[PDB]
RNA sequence: AAAACUUUCAGCAACGGAUCUCUUGGCUCUCGCAUCGAUGAAGAACGCAGCGAAAUGCGAUACGUAAUGUGAAUUG
RNA sequence: GCAGAUCUUGGUGGAAGUAGCAUUCAAAUGAGAACUUUGAAGACUGAAGUGGGGAAAGGUUCCAUGUGAACAGCAGUU
RNA sequence: GUACGUGAAAUUGCUGAAAGGGAAGCAUUGGAAAUCAG
């Protein structure tokens, strides 16, 4: 085996010898991405997972991110 | 069931982070029974199993009846 | 192999249990799918 | 250092509909399907 | 019927091979019933299953 | 089950003893499910879980 | 109907020229064929003892003549073929009581 | 199931499960006086 | 030179999934607004239902808790 | 607005049912036994095993029970 | 009848009718048989 599971992206693209993921570039701080790879971007961009927190923010915006309790 | 009626050992499905010490405390504080040995394994489905051997002063069948899974 | 990380045991178990017949009552509640 | 220092394949039978090096073919090779004969005569007339 | 499991158990109990294991051909019903290792020892002492002796050298 | 307003009308150690009691009851009910239970017990499992959540919510 | 008789079979003339490896299987195929023709019963059962005598000298060597016993045993009418030991297999067919 | 391949697959599993269990009871059972084929004539008003 | 076989035509039955109608989808245009993250994001993994594999939801308070609204369901 | 583009995608033909792909007996089980099971006989590997274990690798593939859809260049009770 | 709306053609089996001496398709003119306007 020349690749193993990547800790960041969870794909079996972590090169053992180079100790680097061919998919997301782990362990570089930034994610690997390319503008020639348009289909690659859409495979892992925002919305392909849960977006649990962004859905909360979008829902909170309308009321002005208010806090407290109703009367 | 064979282990319970033969070796006075109760078999539990325990938490993944539980170690032999915590399983002993949990069994002791949940059933008022003192274990003398705990041997654990990880099942292929990612769940932990604990063999809790009881003292000869206690009967594993009695504890099993009390729990209700007998 | 044998000396396998525990995450692998969870990883292998979930992958296998996905291959599982979909319950009969599941279908009765309108619709449920594969894959 | 100095002293140290194509095969024709017809697209038929098993060789039809290929994409890469076919079976039992090595080195430099060329493919022919008999459709390019019409183009070959045209290029000669050119 | 299928006595493959019995043969494997009989070989394990007798500590011999499956080739040395011999079953009574007319007791297939009781042999098939015996499915645990304790039952295999039950049959063996009854003589229903016999370990074939070694031959010559 | 457990009503949240009467839960909020109690003290923290009383809420702790109720939580301990409910966790025991949940453990017994899940024991009944593995040993073969009735629909009433299996339906009681979910109510007990929500009751634990309400007590934990009030404590927090 | 039900009757038993002792026959002898000229196994040599019946396996003449047969391939060596098939001598024993072809021998059994002829005993059953011999039984079917003589006793006019399609069902034939070969005694395991008679099978042992055919195979005693390997798969290629089959005795030239065999003394066989054929009986029209009632079904559960089939011919049961079993070996018979005689000093010299050259005698007539006899009607066994 | 809005997915046509999946609803077909579940039906075939359902059909096999039904047919297997119908004959599980049928072989267990094996009545004529009570259970008689009802027809349109028998259902005539 | 009858039958079989071959072909033609018609009927019926298959095989196939065209056509027609449809459509909680796509595509295009226009309009309004400006809001991710060390107070841990996007993404990944694993889990959670009485009976669940996907998808959805959620996180050991786990197909949800509180609160407010509605007012009598859920539904295989 | 198609007859064609060694056209695209799907469907279906003739070729063509064509090219082709060391066991024997009795018994048990079964709707069904050239292939399952047991016993007998005959053979094959012959300690360098068709033996018995591990590493790496696979991931449940171990065991028991049931079924005989798809697998099986045949079939099965597999 | 879930191998589920409609269900074309290619193609296949069946029945009916007819043709058939090393191709077939087609065109023209009529005959026969069947069937339409009538
Ligand atoms: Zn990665």
């Amino acid at each position: 085996k020349s690749h193993t599971i990547c800790r960041r992206c969870g794909k079996r693209s972590f090169h053992i010898q180079k100790s680097t993921c061919a998919c997301c570039g782990y362990p570089a701080a930034k994610t690997r991405s390319y503008n020639w790879g348009a289909k690659a971007k859409r495979r892992r961009t925002t919305g392909t997972g849960r977006m649990s927190y962004l859905k909360k923010v979008h829902r909170s915006f309308k009321n002005g991110f208010r806090s407290g309790k109703p009367a | 069931m064979k282990k319970i009626e033969d070796d006075n050992t109760l078999v539990f499905h325990v938490h993944l982070k539980a170690n032999k010490f915590t399983i002993k405390e949990a069994v002791r504080k949940l059933y008022s029974v003192e274990p003398v040995k705990i041997n654990t394994l990880i099942r292929p489905n990612g769940t932990k199993k604990a063999f809790v051997k009881l003292s000869a002063d206690a009967d594993a069948l009695d504890v099993a009846n009390r729990i209700g899974f007998l | 192999p044998s000396h396998k990380s525990f995450r692998t045991k969870q990883k292998l178990a979930k992958a296998a249990r996905q291959n599982r017949p979909i319950p009969q009552w599941i279908r009765l509640r309108t619709g449920n799918t594969v894959h | 250092r100095l002293q140290r220092v194509p095969t024709l394949v017809v697209a038929k039978g098993p060789n039809k509909g290929l994409k890469s090096r076919p079976k039992g073919v090595k080195g430099k090779y060329k493919m022919v399907d008999s459709r390019m004969k019409k183009d070959l005569r045209a290029q000669k007339r050119l | 019927a299928n006595l493959r499991t019995q043969k494997r158990l009989a070989a394990s109990v007798l500590k011999c091979g499956k080739r040395k294991v011999w079953m009574d051909p007319n007791e297939i019903s009781e042999i098939s019933n015996a499915n645990s290792r304790q039952n295999v020892r039950k049959l063996i002492k009854d003589g229903l299953v016999i370990r074939k002796p070694n031959l010559m050298h | 089950a457990l009503k949240t307003f009467e839960l909020r009308k109690q003290s923290q150690e009383n809420l702790a003893e109720q939580l301990q009691e409910l966790r025991q009851e949940l453990a017994s009910l899940r024991v009944q499910k593995i040993a073969g239970g009735s629909g009433s017990k299996l339906s009681k499992i979910k109510t007990t879980r929500k009751d634990i959540a309400r007590i934990l919510t009030v404590i927090n | 109907q039900v009757v038993t008789r002792d026959y002898t079979i000229h196994m040599h003339k019946r396996l003449y020229g047969v391939s060596f490896k098939k001598r024993a299987p072809r021998a059994i195929k002829e005993i059953v064929a011999f039984a079917q023709k003589h006793m006019q019963t399609k069902e034939v059962r070969v005694d395991p003892s008679l099978n042992k005598e055919v195979w005693k000298r390997g798969i290629r060597n089959v005795p030239h003549r065999l003394r066989l016993r054929l009986s029209r045993k009632r079904s559960d009418l089939y011919t049961y073929v079993q070996a018979v030991d005689v000093a010299n297999p050259k005698m007539e067919t006899t009607v066994v009581e | 199931i809005k997915n046509k391949i999946v609803r077909q697959q579940q039906y075939m599993k359902a059909l096999h499960q039904k047919n297997k269990d119908k004959l599980e009871r049928r072989k267990e059972r094996a009545r004529l006086s009570e259970n008689i084929p009802a027809t349109i004539e028998s259902k005539r008003v």
